[PDB]
């Protein structure tokens, strides 16, 4: 399926020194059997939890291909690179945890497309840019902890951000 | 002068203790690995001596030997990367393989300074080809080059190797890399051997050109398809053709038969009936693999003419009709017959008792065969049969004890049949027997104690039978027992406190039985044990601390390679217990798994994990799986339960286990599934349990548990149901 293709592309962009992605099998019908990857009763990916794999590498565009993905935890790795805007093409979603990484560049405005998104931690990275005013859009977000990476540009109160303590900002070069 | 080069080498060994007979007084010729011709040193062979040194060491010292003809360092743990060096025109052969060599592959060009060198084997190392493909290897005085199973990724890298021209190259092997795109050996007119196996070629099907000299073609294990017949038509000179594990479709094409000995078209999209024209290839043809394709009909009778064919494997095709004994007796060449995964039908020919004398391995598994197993099968005094795979068939009635009369039998797999009545006690006499698999049959009674006179018995798989009574104690005489799967029986009694004596026991699965009484602490004595599935049982007691004692010193590499399934517990059915079922599947078919339905309540609406067993560690690992669910097992879960780095799944569910979750439960890093659910556990869920960063599943439900859910970490991703029924619990997340 296209999904296994996607996650494969990730197993390539990534570097797997602790061989967590070893079980990801590219000949397989679906990647439903892979380790740490999981699926629904319909055999589409709902999760990928590689979180804290000591895994290093870049994220990748094909990652947008996992339309039923909900919780994605790439968190607490040595992952470098930018956050691909087709991450927004993952329409279903709950949690996005890129936290505690070396990911570089802008926090993509395309996250304004994930209405179901209930969690965002872009926390603890090194990111460069505005925040979008398009993340004011979403309104679910019972938590956003993006801290520890340099942004500024403002601290929005378009207000969907109404519900957040600043404990959520911590050093953003903010306002 | 020379001698002093040899001690100059000796210095760098860390690790001076190797090469002890190398000493300054003595004449170099008396040295280990040192070979002289008329008292001058033509070759050093250090193979399988842990040199643990740099390549540039070796070359500074040895490669400069005036006159040295060859060097063999294979598996020396030679380190580093291959540089330019002064080298003598007499060194013609270098075996650097089974090593650590690193860099770009372009390093190898430097060897152009070795002017006589016709032989290089660097295989089984780390070389990569990182940027982009051009320049050349520019080693053209080479007759033989083996770059295989290195880290090489690219395209027309095959073009790169042959780039400065190949003319004198007889043998080329690039297998087990990622190389891709185009192969042209067409210029190489001495080329007898081309091995491109296990690569990325999806496109060019090699251009051999004249193919005048080529006897060996291995293009197996690629995404390769396209017209290969037309490609290889130029040879007729060829001894081996391996086109397996590829994308080839269509009817078996005309291919050259004159010297053909081994032919595998296996594992492809090939359809149709095994062609007559194949024919005269019987002059030699010492082995044939048509397995894993789309072929149908029955074994064409001309196959009686290859009395030179040692092994015919037709497995996994549409082949039907009854067992072609008429042909099968005619080939007195035959050693292994693989008929597995087909539509062969009928009862088991009496007329077949002969094979049982000639044959090493009879694989009839996954077909339609019925009636009983010939009691008369093993009646020959002659009988050699090592491997009998009758598993997954329709065989009715008792296991013939007369079967003991096959005295060479190592593997007996009768499983997934309808066999009734008891297990032959008889079987105790099979003195070379290792794997015995009886699981999913109607066998009853007891597990025959005589099985103790088997000193090689490794596997024992009894699952989904009626076998009653305790564990036969005499099994404590089986030193080589590793995988004991007794699950889904009426078995009574305890775990033998001797079970800790089997140094080799790896997978022990006691599920769905009545086994009772305490969990033996001697369980902590077994160096090999990685999978303990005790679920759905009557066990008494408290988890002992000694139970883990061995964790961290563990080596499980013996159990490795055995094929299986895991059926993961849906949980969606009330009745179904455990985390999941680890079943032996070798040669049992995937789609007949529902034949389980009536014995196991669980959904096969489930996701079935599976493949060949591979422990994630070599040495110094831990217990990989523990399910103690559904018992009267109770008390304090010890701190020691944290001592398992490599443990994947922990299911302690539905017990009277009481007290509180030790902080150390955070140190099961490799823990993906944690189920403590449906217990008497109380108190608070330690936030140090945030440390399980790989967890895709938690169930803490049905306890006296109190306090808040520790949000930082994987915990927030888990639906609140899985915390339900802890009245004193502070959280929803
Ligand atoms: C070493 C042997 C004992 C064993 C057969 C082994 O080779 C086998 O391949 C093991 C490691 C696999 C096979 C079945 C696997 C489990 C199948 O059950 C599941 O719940 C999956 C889902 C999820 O992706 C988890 O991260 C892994 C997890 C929980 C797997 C964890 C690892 C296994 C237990
Ligand atoms: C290259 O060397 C490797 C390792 O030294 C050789 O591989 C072993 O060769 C023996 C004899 O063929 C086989 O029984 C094994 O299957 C091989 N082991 C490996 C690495 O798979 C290989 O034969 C050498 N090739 C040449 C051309 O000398
Ligand atoms: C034909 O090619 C196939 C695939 O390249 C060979 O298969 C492998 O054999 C080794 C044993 O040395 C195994 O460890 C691999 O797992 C095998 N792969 C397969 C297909 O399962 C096959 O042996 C080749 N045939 C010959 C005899 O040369
Ligand atoms: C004695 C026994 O347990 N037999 C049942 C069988 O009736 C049923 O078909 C199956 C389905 O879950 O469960 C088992
Ligand atoms: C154990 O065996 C009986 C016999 O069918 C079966 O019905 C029951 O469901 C099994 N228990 C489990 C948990 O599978």
């Amino acid at each position: 399926n296209a999904e296994g293709d996607a996650l494969s592309a990730l197993k390539n962009s990534l570097a797997d020194p602790n061989k967590v992605l070893q079980s990801w099998d590219a000949t397989l019908v679906t990647p439903c059997t892979w380790f740490h990857v999981t699926c629904n009763s319909d055999n589409s990916v709902t999760r990928v939890d590689l979180g804290n794999a000591n895994l290093s590498g870049q994220l990748v565009m094909q990652l947008g291909q996992l339309p039923n993905l909900q919780y994605l935890e790439l968190y607490s790795n040595n992952i470098t690179g930018t956050i691909p805007e087709q991450l927004g093409n993952l329409t279903e979603l709950v949690s996005l945890d890129l936290y505690l990484n070396n990911l570089s560049g802008p926090i993509p405005s395309t996250l304004g497309r994930l209405k179901k998104l209930r969690f965002l931690r872009l926390n603890n990275n090194s990111l460069s840019g505005e925040i979008p005013r398009s993340l004011t859009a979403v309104l679910t977000l019972q938590v956003l902890d993006l801290s520890n990476n340099p942004l500024t540009g403002d601290i929005p109160v378009n207000g969907s951000f109404s519900l957040f303590t600043p404990i959520s900002f911590a050093n953003t070069k903010l306002t | 002068r020379e001698i002093h080069q040899l001690i100059s080498f000796k210095d760098v060994l860390p690790d001076k203790n190797l090469l002890p007979d190398w000493s300054s007084n003595k004449n170099p010729c008396t040295f280990d690995g040192v070979t002289c011709r008329d008292d001058k040193v033509t070759s050093i062979d250090l193979s399988s001596k842990p040199l643990n040194v740099g390549f540039s060491a070796v070359s500074s010292s040895l490669l400069s030997l005036t006159g040295l003809e060859s060097l063999f360092l294979s598996n020396s743990h030679i380190n580093g990367s291959v540089s330019g060096f002064k080298c003598s025109a007499s060194l013609t052969s270098l075996d650097l393989s089974r090593n650590s060599l690193s860099g770009p592959v372009t390093t190898l060009t430097s060897l152009g300074s070795c002017s006589g060198l016709k032989f290089l084997n660097v295989s089984s190392n780390t070389l990569d080809f990182p940027g982009k493909v051009s320049g050349g290897l520019k080693l053209n005085s080479l007759e033989v080059l083996d770059l295989s199973a290195n880290s090489i990724s690219g395209a027309n890298v095959v073009g790169w190797v042959l780039s400065d021209g190949c003319g004198e190259l007889k043998h080329l092997a690039i297998s087990g890399n990622k190389i891709s795109g185009d192969v042209d050996v067409s210029r190489c007119v001495n080329l007898e051997f081309l091995d491109v196996s296990s690569n990325n070629f999806s496109t060019g099907i090699p251009f051999l050109g004249d193919c005048s000299a080529l006897q060996h073609l291995d293009i197996s294990g690629n995404k390769l398809s396209g017209d290969f017949s037309r490609a290889i038509s130029t040879c007729t000179e060829l001894k081996l053709l391996n086109i397996s594990s590829n994308q080839f479709v269509g009817p078996i094409p005309p291919l050259p038969l004159k010297s053909l000995q081994y032919l595998s078209l296996a594992e492809n999209k090939f359809t149709g009936e095994i062609p007559d024209f194949l024919s005269g290839a019987c002059d030699t043809l010492t082995g044939l693999d048509l397995s894993g394709n789309h072929f149908y009909g029955a074994v064409p009778p001309f196959f009686g003419s290859c009395s030179l064919l040692e092994s015919l494997a037709l497995s996994s095709n549409n082949f039907s009709g009854e067992l072609p004994m008429d042909t099968l007796l005619k080939m007195r060449g035959l050693k292994v017959l693989d008929l597995s995964f087909n539509e062969f039908s009928g009862e088991l020919p009496e007329s077949l008792t002969n094979l049982s004398a000639s044959l090493l391995t009879l694989d009839l598994s996954s077909n339609n065969f019925s009636g009983p197993i010939l009691p008369n099968l093993c009646q020959n005094p002659k009988n050699t049969l090592q491997e009998l795979y009758l598993q997954n068939n329709g065989f009715t009635g008792k296991i013939p004890p007369t079967l003991s009369n096959c005295s060479e039998l190592v593997s007996l797999h009768l499983s997934f049949n309808y066999l009734s009545g008891t297990i032959p006690s008889s079987l105790g006499s099979l003195s070379k027997l290792r794997d015995l698999k009886l699981w999913l049959n109607m066998l009853e009674g007891e597990i025959p104690q005589e099985l103790m006179y088997v000193k090689t018995l490794e596997t024992l798989i009894l699952d989904f039978n009626d076998l009653t009574g305790e564990i036969p104690s005499g099994l404590s005489n089986c030193t080589n027992l590793n995988w004991i799967s007794l699950s889904n029986n009426r078995l009574t009694g305890e775990i033998p406190k001797w079970i800790g004596r089997l140094e080799n026991l790896a997978i022990l699965k006691l599920s769905n039985n009545s086994f009772s009484g305490n969990i033996p602490a001697e369980l902590g004595d077994c160096r090999s044990l990685i999978w303990l599935d005790l679920n759905t049982n009557l066990f008494n007691g408290t988890i002992p601390a000694a139970m883990f004692k061995q964790s961290g010193k563990i080596a499980a590499n013996f159990i490795a390679g055995k094929r299986y399934v895991y059926i993961k517990n849906d949980g969606m059915k009330k009745e179904c217990h455990g985390a999941g079922n680890l079943l032996e599947f070798q040669g049992i078919r995937s789609e007949q798994l529902n034949r389980l339905s009536t014995r196991n309540p669980c959904n096969i609406t489930s996701r079935v994990y599976g493949g060949h067993t591979s422990p994630t560690f070599d040495n110094n690992g831990s217990m990989m799986f523990l399910d103690m669910s559904y018992n009267m097992l109770s008390g304090y879960i010890p701190k020691e339960i944290g001592s398992m780095p490599y443990l994947f799944i922990l299911n302690l569910g539905h017990n009277d286990i009481s007290g509180s979750i030790p902080d150390e439960v955070g140190d099961l890093r490799g823990l993906n599934i944690l189920d403590l659910s449906s217990n008497k556990l109380d108190g608070r869920i330690p936030q140090a349990m945030s440390a399980l960063t790989m967890l895709t599943e938690i169930d803490l439900s049905n306890n006296n548990l109190s306090g808040p859910i520790p949000e930082m970490g994987q915990f927030e991703t888990f639906p609140p149901a899985k915390f339900l029924n802890n009245p004193g619990l502070c959280g929803y997340p």
